[PDB]
């Protein structure tokens, strides 16, 4: 009858080639591996907010917007009285790098970057404006702007 | 004298923001008021060389 | 010696069958009336 | 958390857990619930939202373990968008976050 | 010294797979309700 | 001195919250009042040890 | 009895022929290669508004 | 010493199933009644 | 002395691949919302 | 003093409830008022040993 015990012990051996402690070790090193996979070298940018004045002078310099990959940044435009200014139309250079969700009436601009170092330009026409506003968008900085509020002299 | 934090940094061009709120993009070879000359622009590590030897960098609180 | 292999084979058959029986758990039943 | 709208303050950070729902309830400073108008998300594959259209509540399900995201939200009477950071894998997970806004 | 190529082969396929996940970037969603 | 606690620990960035109600996220090398200069930030084990020898961790129970 | 340990560590080698730090430096060379690829030669032009 | 790979081979696929079980996580559900 | 010839093979596909990308330039889209 | 009993026991964490109505969850590394320092939490059998050897378990009638 001990031959049946031999059959039973090799039966358990071939039924479970994996030990419970082996399961523990594999799960631990797998979670470690996927953590190292998700972990990126280099410092992450600081989440910032800016309130900046747009100068529409015909000899001035256009404002610059820092961007981060995938994270949607919010742009809000306000006049000198602080009231938001709705937008007539807008146009984006390189639409493959950025996508804009914008309902037809509100002034909020939600911009998500798709490419890490591809940088673009933006032209916007407003409601009460004639002179358009031109901005530049640069990805890959050391501080990501969650929101940019734009005070306008108009 | 007006300080400048590094706002945007790419190879070639550089962006600085002044104390009063003044913004400026610059190229590699130019004379900076109050610092001397833009000596070398390094896109890596955010370091700008100056004829005075000064190193323009990102802000401590904005990093 | 081949009795070991035969016993292990049909033992594995039976063991896999009963662990298949133990693997599934069905679902609760609810009934209304008025 | 008392949410602030300073133009230089840090955005609030939301702890996430694998699969378990995180709830967020939004009120103003006086304590009345502020209804939510709309929102936008970063990385929709990691976060699933059952936003009922006429409430002040948000339900999030973090799908991945280490991928971190951002959120933008805006309320019915509110003009300024609110941006939030979403960080998974924290030792203090939040079954509920109260958001007392300064508006 | 023949183990190098078997060492080289699998991890390069592991390398080419992993970078493809690092090229994966999805869009956003504007959820609107009334 | 007001005790700060870690809000969220990632590699690279650190989120710390004190009893004053202000949350501050920092990089590795920065000057912080009451704790001197931060040299090292540990992405594991839930503590950050500064160059001043001072350790800020999470809460003992609110964690 | 150590046959099981040797099989387990060999299975670990088969599952992952790479160190996690090798994964991290692979991410580093991937990001640096992308930076070199999308880097542009020459001086970039100055944004101007004229009348 | 070919017996090492015999226990290596079956345990390769054996661990592959549980990590495939550990790969996925399914969605939450919402239910309104009135 | 065959290291040039294999490097002649791989880099030819790679250089033609990246130069396809620089010729790959996609146009803008005008958006009007009343 | 208030007697506590184990409500839920998992790997890593443990849940306990006193007679007053206060229910808490303790990890291995923490302290407990009225019982001291957690020496060992076992994920099986519902056995917790404190610093003074005090035993946390399920109730006699609630098992």
């Amino acid at each position: 009858e001990v031959i049946d015990k031999k059959a039973f012990k090799d039966m358990t051996r071939n039924l479970y080639p994996l030990n419970p402690e082996q399961v523990v070790k594999l799960k631990q090193i797998y979670e470690t591996s996927e953590y190292a996979k998700a972990a990126t070298p280099g410092t992450p940018p600081k989440p910032t907010a800016t309130s900046q004045f747009v100068n529409l002078s015909p000899g001035s310099t256009p404002p610059v917007i820092r961007l981060s990959q995938g994270f949607v940044s919010s742009l809000v435009f306000l006049d000198s009285t602080g009231a938001p200014w709705p937008i007539a139309a807008y146009d984006l250079g390189d639409p493959s790098s950025f996508n804009i969700q914008w309902d037809k009436t509100s002034n909020t601009l939600m911009i998500q970057a798709t490419k890490l170092y591809n940088y673009g330009n933006l032209a916007v026409r407003l409601r009460g404006l004639n002179t358009p506003v031109m901005l530049t968008l640069i990805p890959g900085q050391k501080a990501v702007d969650y929101r940019v509020d734009l005070r306008v002299q108009g | 004298r007006i300080i400048y934090y590094i706002q945007a940094v790419i190879p070639g061009r550089a962006w600085l923001i002044g104390s009063n709120g003044s913004t400026l993009t610059v190229r590699e070879g130019s004379k900076i008021p109050g610092y001397g000359m833009v000596k070398l622009i390094d896109s890596l590590q955010g370091r700008i060389l100056t004829s005075s030897g000064q190193v323009i960098k990102f802000s401590q609180e904005d990093s | 010696q081949q009795e070991i292999q035969q016993r292990t084979s049909d033992m594995l058959t039976a063991a896999t069958q009963l662990v298949q029986d133990w693997k599934q758990v069905e679902t609760q039943v609810y009934t209304e009336g008025t």
